[PDB]
């Protein structure tokens, strides 16, 4: 499977941050080449760095990659606007078919203060239900930087089918928003004691449930 | 060294699309290739993966849909996708590995150094159509417009016919996996206006002309 990033990290401009990356042992004890990817908003990846510290063309001094055995790590100094975009690692060795991928980090730049998510959720509406549908809406605002991760919960367990999620969009205050649907069929709502949703924000969590009622 | 990418596009489900990738300063039949897809917001993801001598693996759920061939002529290799479905939408992307290998004993591995722009692909059973509105109902109170199952964009949004804009947050709308958006409006109000004051929320989706004037009533 995938190796393990966090989903966002942020540092303030002339700083450094580190990008982490889990699991490179998983997978048998062959020596691990360990690429680095960006990829700036609207664009295609970009090969940065390779065997874990090794830097590719024109990257700065600024990028470099050291290793702990299963955890390869992404050292950005300097931070600056540029730097604002998503990193992927990638684990390849002699016999692997497709190079290992993490799931991504967005980094952020901070440009201002960071600001927690506002999150307000709304049952389904009866006239939907009328309609044999069901949307739960989680409305998720005046967030910095603009970052989320949106998970929902079914009484207690995860719900990953029919969850539709925006990219987060800046606001004219310069804060961020962002938008998650959880479609249902009547049945699954009526059928269940809750549905939650789950809004992660640089390590912090809003949770707001709903009851059919 | 470049690769350069033409085709995609829009098919409803079980149709059919090509992706083209050519390459520029080297030859893509003696190279180590992939293809990628990434879902709107989300991460990367393997599609396929063809080796220097030309034999090509897929990931388990494109395999038999999907089919990489070389065009030799064109310097370059072919993404045919049969039988879409929702789950292909994205943006796909060629790329180019650079390894050092002998026999089957890798020396050394640099990584996808070379990658085309990305080609758009949406899988979409989505035409013209007006949304429906639904109430969100209700110190102070946040009341809302649902604004579901539209297309193409956009719809605009106003309350009370525009006497009310003082605490309106209209949303980016969501691009669903149907292919159809939905945008929700809420306003914050004092609660003692609630049954006093009545809200009304302007819904207009020109490309249906359609027009929404929905009242969103306490519960």
């Amino acid at each position: 499977s995938a190796l393990a990033q966090p989903p966002s990290v942020s540092g303030s401009p002339g700083q450094s941050v580190t990008i982490t990356c889990t699991g490179i042992n998983d997978y048998g004890a062959a020596y691990k080449f360990v690429s680095w990817y960006q990829q700036h908003p609207g664009k295609e990846p970009r090969l940065i760095m390779k065997n874990v510290k090794d830097r590719w063309s024109v990257t700065p001094n600024r990028f470099s990659g050291s290793t702990s055995g299963n955890t390869a790590s992404l050292t950005i100094s300097n931070l600056q606007s540029d730097d604002e975009a998503q990193y992927f690692c990638a684990v390849y060795a002699g016999g692997f078919t497709f190079p290992r991928l993490g799931g991504g980090t967005k980094l952020s730049v901070l440009s201002q203060p960071k600001a927690a998510p506002s999150v307000t959720l709304f049952p389904p509406s009866s006239e939907e239900l009328q309609a044999n549908k069901a949307t739960l809406v989680c409305l998720i605002s005046d967030f910095y930087p603009g970052a989320v991760t949106v998970a929902w919960k079914a009484d207690s367990s995860p719900v990953k089918a029919g969850v539709e999620t925006t990219t987060p969009s800046k606001q004219s205050n310069n804060k961020y928003a962002a938008s998650s649907y959880l479609s249902l069929t009547p049945e699954q709502w009526k059928s269940h004691r809750s549905y939650s949703c789950q809004v992660t924000h640089e390590g912090s969590t809003v949770e707001k449930t709903v009851a059919p009622t | 060294d470049r690769l350069f990418q033409s085709g995609g596009g829009v098919s409803r489900p079980g149709g059919s699309l090509r992706v083209n990738c050519g390459a520029s300063g080297f030859t893509v039949r003696t190279h180590y290739m992939y293809w990628l897809r990434q879902s709107p917001g989300k991460g990367l993801e393997w599609v396929a993966f063809m080796n220097s001598g030309g034999s090509v693996s897929y990931v388990d759920s494109v395999r038999g849909r999907f089919s990489v061939s070389r065009d030799n002529p064109a310097n370059a290799m072919v993404l045919q996708m049969d039988a879409l479905k929702i789950e292909d939408t994205g943006t796909y992307y060629c790329a180019r590995e650079l390894r050092e290998a002998w026999y089957g004993d890798l020396r050394d591995y640099s990584g996808l150094d070379v990658w085309g722009r990305g080609t758009i692909v949406s899988i979409s059973s989505a035409s013209t159509k007006g949304p429906s509105v639904f109430p969100l109902a209700p110190g102070t109170a946040a009341l809302g417009c649902l604004v579901k199952d539209y297309f193409p964009e956009p719809v605009t949004v106003s309350w009370n016919s525009g006497a009310l804009t003082s605490g309106v947050h209209t949303f980016p709308a969501v691009l669903q996996s149907s292919g159809l958006y939905s945008l929700s409006s809420v306003v914050t109000v004092p609660s003692s206006s609630l049954g006093t004051q009545t809200y009304i929320c302007n819904v207009n989706h020109k490309p249906s002309n359609t027009k929404v004037d929905k009242r969103v009533e306490p519960k």
